[PDB]
RNA sequence: CGCGACCUCAGAUCAGACGUGGCGACCCGCUGAAUUUAAGCAUAUUAGUCAGCGGAGGAAAAGAAACUAACCAGGAUUCCCUCAGUAACGGCGAGUGAACAGGGAAGAGCCCAGCGCCGAAUCCCCGCCCCGCGGCGGGGCGCGGGAAAUGUGGCGUACGG
RNA sequence: CCAUCUAAGGCUAAAUACCGGCACGAGACCGAUAGUCAACAAGUACCGUAAGGGAAAGUUGAAAAGAACUUUGAAGAGAG
RNA sequence: GCCCGGGUGGAGCCGCCGCAGGUGCAGAUCUUGGUGGUAGUAGCAAAUAUUCAAACGAGAACUUUGAAGGCCGAAGUGGAGAAGGGUUCCAUGUGAACAGCAGUUGAACAUGGGUCAGUCGGUCCUGAGAGAUGGGCGAGCGCCGUUCCGAAGGGACGGG
RNA sequence: CGACUCUUAGCGGUGGAUCACUCGGCUCGUGCGUCGAUGAAGAACGCAGCUAGCUGCGAGAAUUAAUGUGAAUUGCAGGUUGAUCAUCGACACUUCGAACGCACUUGCGGCCCCGGGUUCCUCCCGGGGCUACGCCUGUCUGAGCGUCGCU
């Protein structure tokens, strides 16, 4: 009676689309019944069918994008949807490597004169 | 003649609805909004009227993306991960 | 208008002084924050002196104060060289160093 | 206006004088009772107990 | 006296939080004490009220020695309804009268798995607190 | 120079502000050129500029711009400072060498007007009341 | 006017839909302070701007 | 005439990137009044203030002397106390008005061009292989392409090298 | 004659500022003609072509237990 | 100014020693709100005009039907549109408020309905004009300019 | 006597003062200090069984998934393997808007790939993906009685 997202994950796309179509036709029948005058039991089911449709569509989209990004993880250029989505400012900062690397003159200087741990007697 | 009699002749409008700010201030003949200056890239905003500035400022509308980033910020813009399943 | 007798005054309140007023209601909070930062740095540098690098002896540069002795900005290169301290190693072992100061005496 | 003169400063010698006067007056049964404190059973109003 | 600087003692703030707490805070707020036997058995003092626990009414016009089963918990109105406390209106139909949980004591609980988990957690925490207090 | 943009004369007010066509701009033509180049190329950052020629009615400047998102500079440690967001539109904020000259920045008795950040900062610091808590 | 634009007709439709009175089950909720619809507009009195 | 370099300049729905607009309490660059005071008023004052324009950050700007001083000398910038309503400006009228030294908060110093020496010893990008890749990096292989001698990298900058 | 720097290239945290924003704490403050214009479906209703202007409005009761039923009147509205 | 008594009321309040102030109203053509006399008064008088019978209904000068007498008199008090209005249109129901008397009636209120296009218009063209690029000017948002300081054609019969 | 007027009191109206309440302000302080072509701020239109406003949301439309919690939501109906709330990291997110094929009527296109007509042979219908300006590095195609070199 209740369609849940837990057991829809293992199923593949074809029967998911078939179930979506069945839910859509059931929703259309519910709407026409509401217009022509139906029981409160049929009126209440409209929300549950809408939410079941939402669940099916959400599962479809989630699996599709998971597979897409899994397939694209091994490539240099990714679609903007699959690229990380943080603030525009943080997206154009220097990355960790080019933020950490140092000129070899400074490398030489800090190698020759490192900071020392020390204390002075009172 | 300059008053009540003249008031009967007005039957064509000067402004219409702006396509950007939504107010009825789009002068047709000048093709320009008198509230936001729609054809211009930058919005019309003078700070000699703080009331006008506060009528249509950032905090007035839906804030449908800034509201979300305000709470995304409280976790360091965590992304690409999910909580541990049951 | 002048009263019977008194001082001629020139109050400098002919501008919009009420817009630029610096109240000091955050003075205790500022002191608390400075303290906390001070102790945080002192804990951060574990055995090192809390005050910082040692500094040098200098004379105040004026007839009014030339009898007094301050703490200077840093030791100069002549003093470091004659004391046998390298200018680069002094900073990392705790000696404040500046190259601007001369030594006339 | 927020820049009213909220705070006042008192001389350190005057503060110490006030503290001394309060301490001295705390040792007189008449003044302590007139303050309203019920000390009719107290054995000795400069009440001192050990450090335990 | 409260010393934590991050928790408020402001009357208006506390009242606002109380009157706009969400439902899962309402569940916490409407808790009522256990009977003496249950308290001694479970080493627990208070429990949030559930739908079909039974109750002794301690204060109000309906105080008495009648064990009454709760019919439903109206969290929006901060009220529970007991199957025996009720009054008849003008037309003769009988309606339940609201009773606040704080004026209510449980006779015995509905032992669900979550309920017994909560009871065991409360008892364990109280016992470890007492042992630390030793 | 710079003549006052007023309708015919009509700079209404007291006679001390009646001047029209002998006024001088506060910024140099080099700074104006740098700001024009920066405005036209909004994706680059202005580094410096130099004079290459002039005549009666024109002055010619060549201005260096840097593309901040090119790897050739983003991977070079000593020039990646310009890629920081803080250095946007230096010519518009008067931070280039030519722009700085007009701000009256300096050290010594000649430049007391800009003790602190700038003229704005000095004027602010000198024109507030420090109403202390105790007074 | 019989001649009208699509956006004008849509705005008119929304304004007309907004003009109904409140449902009778509103006023006897618990946390309710509404007695009637105070935003009702009559075509003779207020002229919709535009 | 043709073919080939280089220079200068075009065309692209060429491959990959970047800017626009908003908020604007605090900050930076311009432009910038008149009410008002002077018991009138034009210089002054209001005020480099309001209004106007542009550009940012979490702070901004400033900053390691073409400095202060004249002392037995101090030593980047910034902020507070004081210097001081003082030196000074001003129909010397009304009014305006800093700085050095001194005590503190904090405290951090550095890098190029040039001059020269190193077989351009330098950098970017495409293809394949290996690592992890939700801040696209490291290693290797490419008689792969390009930039660059109209000058990339290492040493090196006034405290000398 | 002395003194002191080395301009016309560049980077740099901390102390400092903050009537906007997020999240908090407090008060010798105001207590519905007060305090924000706005304690409430308030920048809302409403006015102006437009720039823009801009309100009024808190309190049953512990719990609706919000007056069944009879009677006069068409009803509002009354008596029990 | 205050203290008691009586009544109403239903949850906080005052005395003394100090401290602090947004601390005392008859006026300001004071601000906001409320209420009087005037006063059951002025008035409900521009464009000739209404009458009889019946029905419905608690209720009829005003509603509906029938009859009579009138007016608009085709440059209309007729039949349709443009602009503007935006559901005022239609049916049913109600008579609290509104329609400055009344209403059984309404453009009021409450429930529901109603606008169908290859050919009717928009959509296309250009007019007076408006307005980008190139260019120029401009501290700057931007402004001038519309062929003028432009490498301004992405088209085609045909042939290979 | 009666009417009318005046005064005082009781009661009843009218009105909404006073008092007592306060999920609201004002002021000070603290920590953080984060928007946008991967499409912001703002606007429009829609979305509930009964829904006008406010609020929430976006054709998955008073919300989907996931995690925590653990038996409700409620004005009336209807129906523990997890109701409702909260958190929020997955997913989705209509039209305008810097707003981006050209214009602003939602009018008119162009190119490529799919599904219907065809059984590609072209139209027609539907679906999907591109088609703004400036600018940087590189690539390709070019122009020049610009400077040259061999014929
Ligand atoms: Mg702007
Ligand atoms: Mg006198
Ligand atoms: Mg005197
Ligand atoms: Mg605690
Ligand atoms: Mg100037
Ligand atoms: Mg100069
Ligand atoms: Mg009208
Ligand atoms: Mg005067
Ligand atoms: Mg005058
Ligand atoms: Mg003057
Ligand atoms: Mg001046
Ligand atoms: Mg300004
Ligand atoms: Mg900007
Ligand atoms: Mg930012
Ligand atoms: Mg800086
Ligand atoms: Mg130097
Ligand atoms: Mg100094
Ligand atoms: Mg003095
Ligand atoms: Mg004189
Ligand atoms: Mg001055
Ligand atoms: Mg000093
Ligand atoms: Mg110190
Ligand atoms: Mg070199
Ligand atoms: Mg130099
Ligand atoms: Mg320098
Ligand atoms: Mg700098
Ligand atoms: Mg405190
Ligand atoms: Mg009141
Ligand atoms: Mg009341
Ligand atoms: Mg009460
Ligand atoms: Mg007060
Ligand atoms: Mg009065
Ligand atoms: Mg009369
Ligand atoms: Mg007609
Ligand atoms: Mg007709
Ligand atoms: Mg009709
Ligand atoms: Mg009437
Ligand atoms: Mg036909
Ligand atoms: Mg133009
Ligand atoms: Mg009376
Ligand atoms: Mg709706
Ligand atoms: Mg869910
Ligand atoms: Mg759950
Ligand atoms: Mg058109
Ligand atoms: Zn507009």
């Amino acid at each position: 009676a209740k369609i849940k997202a837990r057991d829809l994950r293992g199923k593949k796309k074809e029967e998911l689309l078939k179930q979506l179509d069945d839910l859509k036709v059931e929703l259309s029948q519910l709407r026409v019944a509401k217009v022509t005058g139906g029981a409160a039991s049929k009126l209440s089911k409209i929300r549950v069918v809408r939410k079941s449709i939402a669940r099916v569509l959400t599962v479809i989209n989630q699996t599709q994008k998971e597979n897409l990004r899994k397939f694209y993880k091994g490539k240099k250029y990714k679609p903007l949807d699959l690229r990380p989505k943080k603030t525009r400012a943080m997206r154009r900062r220097l990355n960790k490597h080019e933020e950490s690397l140092k000129t070899k003159k400074q490398q030489r200087k800090e190698r020759l004169y490192p900071l020392r741990k020390y204390a002075v007697k009172a | 003649t300059k008053g009540t009699s003249s008031f009967g002749k007005r039957r064509n409008k000067t402004h219409t609805l702006c396509r950007r700010c939504g107010s009825k201030a789009y002068h047709l003949q000048k093709s320009t909004c008198g509230k936001c200056g729609y054809p211009a890239k930058r919005k019309r905003k003078y700070n000699w009227s703080a009331k006008a500035k506060r009528r249509n400022t950032t905090g007035t509308g839906r804030m449908r993306h800034l509201k979300i980033v305000y709470r995304r910020f409280r976790h360091g813009f965590r992304e690409g991960t999910t909580p541990k399943p049951k | 208008a002048p009263s019977r007798n008194g001082m001629i005054l020139k109050p400098h309140f002919h501008k919009d002084w009420q817009r630029r007023v610096a109240t000091w209601f955050n003075q205790p909070a500022r002191k608390i924050r400075r303290r906390k930062a001070r102790q945080a740095r002192a804990r951060r540098i574990a055995p090192r002196p809390a005050a910082g690098p040692i500094r040098p002896i200098v004379r105040c540069p004026t007839v009014r104060y030339h009898t007094k002795v301050r703490a200077g900005r840093g030791f100069s290169l002549e003093e470091l060289r004659v004391a046998g301290i390298h200018k680069k190693v002094a900073r990392t072992i705790g000696i404040s160093v500046d190259p601007r100061r001369r030594n006339k005496s | 206006k927020t820049w009213r003169r909220w705070h006042r400063r008192v001389n350190t010698t005057q503060k110490r004088y006030a503290i001394c006067s309060a301490l001295a007056a705390s040792a007189l049964p008449a003044l302590v009772m007139s303050k309203g404190h019920r000390i009719e059973e107290v054995p000795e109003l400069p009440l001192v107990v050990e450090d335990k | 006296m409260k010393f934590n600087p991050f928790v408020t003692s402001d009357r208006s703030k506390n009242r606002k939080r109380h009157f706009n707490a969400p439902s899962h805070i309402r569940r916490k707020i409407m808790s009522s004490p256990l009977s003496k036997e249950l308290r001694q058995k479970y080493n627990v003092r208070s429990m949030p009220i559930r739908k079909d626990d039974e109750v002794q009414v301690v204060r109000g016009h309906y105080k008495g020695q009648q064990i009454g089963k709760v019919v439903q918990v109206y969290r929006k109105k901060y009220v529970i309804y007991i199957e025996r406390v009720q009054r008849e209106k003008a037309n003769g139909t009988t309606v339940h009268v609201g009773i606040h949980p704080s004026k209510v004591v449980i006779t015995r609980l509905k032992l669900d798995k979550d309920r017994k988990k909560i009871l065991e957690r409360k008892a364990k925490s109280r016992q470890v607190g007492k042992e630390k207090g030793k | 120079g710079r003549k006052r943009p007023v309708p015919k004369g009509a700079t209404y007010g007291k006679p001390v502000h009646h001047g029209v066509n002998q006024l001088k701009f506060a910024r140099s033509l080099q700074s104006v050129a740098e700001e024009r180049a920066g405005r036209h190329c909004g994706a680059l950052r202005v580094l410096n500029s130099y004079w290459v020629g002039e005549d009666s009615t024109y002055k010619f400047f060549e201005v260096i711009l840097i593309d901040p998102f090119h790897k050739a500079i983003r991977r070079n440690p000593d020039t990646q400072w310009i890629t920081k967001p803080v250095h946007k539109h230096r010519e518009m904020r008067g931070l280039t060498s030519a722009g700085r000259k007009s701000r009256g920045l300096g050290k010594g008795h000649k430049f007391h007007h800009t003790i602190g950040g700038s003229r704005r900062a000095a004027w602010r610091r000198r024109n507030t009341l420090q109403l202390h808590r105790y007074r | 006017s019989s001649h009208k634009t699509f956006r004008i007709k849509r705005f008119l439709a929304k304004k007309q839909k907004q003009n109904r009175p409140i449902p009778q089950w509103i006023w006897m909720k618990t946390g309710n302070k509404i007695r009637y619809n105070s935003k009702r507009r009559h075509w003779r009195r207020t002229k919709l701007g535009l």
